[PDB]
C-alpha cells in the first residue's frame, strides 16, 4: 500500500479539513518524495513518515499548523531548506536514522521560528566532536536536542 | 577518538587532598594542577581509564 | 570538528610539545623482539657485513671463525665491520695527543681498582648465565654457584674475597682437563664442552657468564675512567649534568661563529652499532691504553675481548610449530635446528636457517665478528669521541672542522665550515674517517639542520632550552613493605624523580595525591571525616573523636596528608611532630610495642 | 573569597539552585529555617544560572 492508498485508509472517509493527527509509516514514496497529501489539508498537526523510502522532502505539502513531524528511519540527504517555509509553525522535528553527515545540513532549520525538539540519532552527523554544542549554536531556539537540554538533563515528560 | 575528546555529566576521578601551599612555586603548580583536573574530571577519557 | 591532536603543532614548535609523541611511559605489555628468528637474524646479518674477511677454525673451540679487521675497504653506503686497525690506532694516538696523560692516569686508577674491588662487586648487577644449569638465574645465585663448583674441583683461591683471584681461578679452571658439576645430579664436561660453555651467551637481547663479567667489569671500568675525562662523551652521566654538555657543545662551536662561518648540525645515529664493532678491536685500542703499564695489568684487562672475539651465542627457545587441520602445537628446541627437515618454516626463517647451520657448533652458533648490546657500552664510546676528536682543526687541515657529541650509538656533530661546499665536505670526511674505524652512520634516522637545534638521546635542544624524556614516569604506588616504609619511599621516590628526571610541580603534586589514594586504598586508612566504612574505619573513627590536634594524626591513623613540594624530604612522623598530641606521641613510639636513600624514615608502632 | 573554592564550571547553576530555595522561604509563610540559610548563603553570591537539576551536596575545593 502506496502513501495515496493508505492516506485514504487514514482519511477513513472524514474529510481532510478534519484531520489533526495523521499517521502514515512504512507505506511507500512514489520514487523518493512524498505523494497522495495534498494543500488541502489545514487542521493537520501531527505527520509522522516514519520508515517510507523517501530521499527528499522536496514536494512536501503546505501546512501552516503542523508542530509534530517525524521522518525517522528514512534516507534524507539534505534539501530541508523547504521545511521552514512549508512548516512555519513546526515544533517538533525527528531526524534519526537518516543520511545526514554535515553541520551544514541543518543550517536550513536555523530560520525556523518556533523549534523546541531536534531529535537526530543514528545520524552520521553525530560521530562528530562537539556535535552538540555545535548544533545548539546552529540552532539557537533550540531547548532539547536529541532529548536533553543543555546539562544532559532529560526533557521533562508531557509535551 | 571524537567521542573519547569529550564532556561527560559526572566526575569519574575523585583525588585525595594535598599539604598547604606555602611557596610560590608550589602556589603555581597549584593552580596548573587545579585547572587541568577541572578540565578532566570530567570527561569520557577518564571513563575509560577508571572502567 | 573531527580532533587532530597532531595539528597541535601547527602553533607551538614541535620541541615544546615533543613530549606528546612519546606514546608509552612504561614497559608495554608486548614484547618487541626476541626468540630464536631475532638471534638467527643476528647472528647472519653480523657475519654478512664482515662476509669479506678471513676465515679460520678455532682450535680449541672447534666452530668458525670470521676476521674482517684490515679487510677490504668499503665500497658503498653499506654497513661493513672492516675496521683497520693502522686507522684506530692512529685515532687513538691523536686522542692521546690532544688529552695528554689521559690513559696513563686512568690506567693507574683502574689499577689501583683492581688490587681492592671484592668478589662481592660481581653480584651487583642483573641476569646472569648459569654455566653450570645451561639457564638464567640473578647475579647472587650464579656467583654462588660457580663458586661451589670451582671449590670442589680445586679452585679455592677466590676465597680471599677480591675479584682478580676469582679471575685467577676461573683461569686455571679454563686449563683443567675435566669439570664436574655436581648439582643439588652429577655431570662431567671435557675441557672442550666447558669451554664453550664458559664462551657462551644466551638470551640487550644476550647475558654473559659468569666467567667474563669479571673481566668486563674491569675492562669497563678503564673506560669509564676514560670517559669520565672526555667532554665530548655524555654516557657516564645523566640528569640534569648531561643538560649541560649539549648547551656547552653549541657554546663552543657558536662563540665567533658568525663571520659567515656556516654552521650545521647533524641529529645522527649508528646504524647496526653493536654488529660491526669488533672484539679484536677492542683488544687492539686496549692494548694502545695499556701501553708501559705492568704486565698483569695489560693481561688481566686484555681477556674480555679475547673471550668475546671467540665467544659462542645460545639460538634461543626455539620454534612453535601450530597444525590447524589436526589442531596440534608442538614445540622443536633450538638444539634440533642443526638436523630438521627445512620444510616446516616459512621462506624467510628457511634462508635464516640455511644460511645459520655451518656456524652451528653444539647447539650454539659462533658470533666472532661482531659485539652484543649492552657489554663494552662505555669502551665504544671512547672509540667514537676518538672520531669526534680528528675534527679539532688542527687534525683535517683544511677550513672545514667537526666537534660534537655521542654517547654509544647517539650522536649530535656540530660541523663549522665557511660554505655549503664545506659542510658537505665536513659531513663526508666524518661519514668517511668513521668508516674506517668499523662505525656506520645511519643515512635513513639522521638529518643537518642549522645549528640551534637537535636531538641527543631524547634531550631536545631548541634555541637554548633543553627538554629531557630520556627517563621515564617510575610506578607511584605502594612499596608494599608496611605502613610506615610505604610513605617513606612513595614520597622520596616523587622527590629524587623531581630532581634527576625533570618532573613538573604540578604532575609531581598529581602523581603524590595518586599515590595517597594507592596507599589509603592498600591499608585501610582513609580520613577519619572520610565515610569509607572498612573493616579498620570503626576503631580510625574513635581515634579521631579522642584527639584535639586531628592535623597531627598519621597519614596511617586515618589523619590527614601534609606533604607538598617543599617538605617532600621530610619523614612522616617528623613533619607531623609538633601537631601531636603528647598522649598519642606517647602512644604511637612507645618502646613497648608488640608489633615492631632507601625507607629513610623513624620507626613507630606502624612497621 | 568563598567563591573562589566553588567549581568555576558549576559556580552559577548553584547560586540559581541556592537562589531559588530561599525564594520558596520567603513566599511559604512560616516556614524559616536559620541554619539553611546560614549554610547555603555564601554559594548565592555568583551571577545566577537556571537549570532544572535537584542538587543533593554542593561541592567546595579545599587543598586539592
Amino acid at each position: 500500500m502506496d502513501m495515496k492508498r493508505r492516506i485514504h485508509l487514514e482519511l477513513r472517509n472524514r474529510t481532510p479539513a478534519a484531520v489533526r493527527e495523521l499517521v502514515l509509516d512504512n507505506c511507500k514514496s512514489n520514487d523518493g518524495k512524498i505523494e497522495g497529501l495534498t494543500a488541502e489539508f489545514v487542521n493537520l498537526e501531527f505527520l509522522s513518515l516514519i520508515n517510507v523510502g523517501l530521499i527528499s522532502v522536496s514536494n512536501l505539502p503546505k501546512l501552516p499548523k503542523l508542530k509534530k513531524l517525524e521522518l525517522s528511519e528514512n534516507r534524507i540527504f539534505g534539501g530541508l531548506d523547504m521545511l521552514a517555509e512549508k512548516l512555519p509553525n513546526l515544533t517538533h522535528l525527528n531526524l534519526s536514522g537518516n543520511k545526514l553527515k554535515d553541520i551544514s545540513t541543518l543550517e536550513p532549520l536555523k530560520k525556523l521560528e518556533c523549534l523546541k525538539s531536534l531529535d537526530l540519532f543514528n545520524c552520521e552527523v553525530t560521530n562528530l566532536n562537539d556535535y552538540r554544542e555545535s548544533v545548539f549554536k546552529l540552532l539557537p531556539q533550540l531547548t532539547y536536542l536529541d532529548g536533553y537540554d543543555r546539562e544532559d538533563q532529560e526533557a521533562p515528560d508531557s509535551d | 577518538f571524537n567521542k573519547a575528546c569529550e564532556l561527560t555529566d559526572s566526575s569519574w576521578i575523585e583525588l585525595d587532598e594535598i599539604g598547604e601551599d606555602v611557596a610560590p612555586i608550589e602556589h603555581i603548580a597549584s593552580m596548573r594542577r587545579n585547572y587541568f583536573t577541572a578540565e578532566v574530571s570530567h570527561c569520557r577519557a577518564t571513563e575509560y581509564i577508571m572502567k | 570538528m573531527d580532533v587532530n591532536p597532531t595539528l597541535l603543532f601547527l602553533k607551538v614548535p614541535v620541541q615544546n610539545a615533543i613530549s606528546t609523541t612519546f606514546p608509552y611511559t612504561g614497559d608495554p605489555p608486548y614484547s618487541h623482539g626476541t626468540g630464536t628468528g631475532y638471534t638467527m637474524d643476528t647472528v647472519n646479518r653480523t657475519h654478512q657485513y664482515s662476509e669479506k674477511g678471513k676465515w679460520t677454525k678455532n682450535t680449541e673451540t672447534g666452530a668458525p671463525q670470521l676476521n674482517p679487521i684490515d679487510g677490504p675497504l668499503p665500497e658503498d653506503n653499506e654497513p661493513s665491520g672492516y675496521a683497520q686497525t693502522d686507522c684506530v690506532l692512529e685515532a687513538m694516538a691523536f686522542l692521546e695527543e690532544s688529552h695528554p696523560g689521559i690513559f696513563e692516569n686512568s690506567c693507574l686508577e683502574t689499577m689501583e681498582i683492581v688490587q681492592q674491588t671484592r668478589v662481592d662487586k660481581l653480584t651487583q648487577g642483573r641476569q646472569t648465565y648459569d654455566w653450570t644449569l645451561n639457564r638464567n638465574q640473578p647475579a647472587a645465585t650464579a656467583l654462588a654457584n660457580t663458586i661451589e663448583i670451582f671449590r670442589s674441583n680445586g679452585l679455592t683461591a677466590n676465597e680471599s674475597g677480591r675479584l682478580i683471584d676469582f679471575l685467577k681461578d676461573v683461569m686455571e679452571s679454563m686449563d683443567k682437563e675435566e669439570m664436574e658439576i655436581t648439582t643439588h645430579k652429577k655431570q662431567r664436561l671435557n675441557k672442550k664442552s666447558y669451554l664453550i660453555r664458559a664462551l657462551t651467551l644466551n638470551t640487550a637481547i644476550a647475558t654473559p657468564g659468569m666467567q667474563i663479567r669479571g673481566f668486563v667489569y674491569f675492562v669497563e671500568t678503564l673506560a669509564r675512567s676514560i670517559c669520565e675525562k672526555l667532554e665530548q662523551s655524555g654516557l657516564p652521566v645523566g640528569g640534569n649534568e648531561k643538560k649541560a654538555k649539549l648547551a656547552n657543545v653549541v657554546r663552543k662551536m657558536m662563540t665567533n661563529s658568525q663571520d659567515t662561518e656556516l654552521s650545521f648540525t647533524i641529529t645522527g645515529d649508528n646504524t647496526k652499532w653493536n654488529e660491526n664493532q669488533n672484539p679484536r678491536m677492542f683488544l687492539a685500542m686496549i692494548t694502545y691504553i695499556t701501553r708501559n703499564q705492568p704486565e698483569w695489568f695489560r693481561n688481566v684487562l686484555s681477556i674480555a675481548p679475547i673471550m668475546f672475539s671467540n665467544k659462542m651465542a645460545r639460538l634461543g627457545r626455539g620454534y612453535m610449530f601450530e597444525s590447524k587441520s589436526m589442531k596440534l602445537r608442538t614445540q622443536i628446541p633450538a638444539e634440533m635446528l642443526a638436523n630438521i627437515d627445512l620444510k616446516y618454516f616459512n621462506e624467510l626463517t628457511k634462508k635464516k636457517i640455511e644460511k645459520i647451520r655451518p656456524l652451528l657448533i653444539d647447539g650454539t652458533a659462533s658470533l666472532s665478528p661482531g659485539m652484543m648490546m649492552g657489554m663494552f657500552n662505555m669502551l665504544s664510546t671512547v672509540l667514537g669521541v676518538s672520531i669526534l676528536n680528528l675534527g679539532q682543526k688542527r687534525y683535517t687541515k683544511t677550513t672545514y672542522w667537526w666537534d660534537g657529541l655521542q654517547s654509544s650509538d647517539d650522536f649530535a656533530l656540530i660541523v663549522n665550515a665557511p660554505n655549503h661546499e664545506g659542510i658537505q665536505a665536513g659531513v663526508d670526511r666524518f661519514y668517511r674517517t668513521c668508516k674506517l674505524v668499523g662505525i656506520n652512520m645511519s643515512k635513513k634516522k639522521s638529518y643537518i639542520n642549522r645549528t640551534g637545534t637537535f636531538e641527543f638521546t631524547s634531550f631536545f635542544y631548541r634555541y637554548g632550552f633543553v627538554a629531557n624524556f630520556s627517563m621515564e614516569l617510575p610506578s607511584f604506588g605502594v612499596s608494599g613493605i608496611n605502613e610506615s616504609a610505604d610513605m617513606s619511599i612513595g614520597v622520596t621516590v616523587i622527590k629524587n624523580n623531581m630532581i634527576n628526571n625533570d618532573l613538573g610541580p604540578a604532575t609531581a603534586q598529581m602523581a603524590l595525591q595518586l599515590f595517597i589514594k594507592d596507599y589509603r586504598y592498600t591499608y585501610r586508612c582513609h580520613r577519619g571525616d572520610t565515610q569509607i566504612q572498612t573493616r579498620r574505619s570503626f576503631e580510625l573513627e574513635k581515634l579521631w573523636e579522642q584527639t584535639r590536634s586531628k592535623a597531627g594524626l598519621l597519614v596511617s591513623d586515618g589523619g590527614p596528608n601534609l606533604y607538598n613540594i617543599r617538605n617532600l624530604h621530610i619523614p612522616e612522623v617528623c613533619l607531623k611532630w609538633e601537631l601531636m598530641d603528647e598522649d598519642y606521641q606517647g602512644r604511637l613510639c612507645n618502646p613497648l610495642n608488640p608489633f615492631v636513600m632507601e625507607y629513610d624514615a623513624v620507626a613507630t608502632t606502624h612497621s | 573569597p568563598f567563591q573562589s573554592l566553588v567549581p568555576k564550571a558549576a559556580r552559577g547553576q548553584y547560586s540559581g539552585f541556592v537562589r531559588t530555595l530561599f525564594q520558596q522561604m520567603r513566599d511559604v509563610l512560616g516556614t524559616f529555617d536559620t541554619v539553611q540559610i546560614i549554610k547555603l548563603l555564601p554559594f548565592a553570591a555568583a551571577p545566577p544560572k537556571q537549570s532544572r537539576m535537584q542538587f543533593s551536596s554542593l561541592t567546595v575545593n579545599v587543598r586539592g
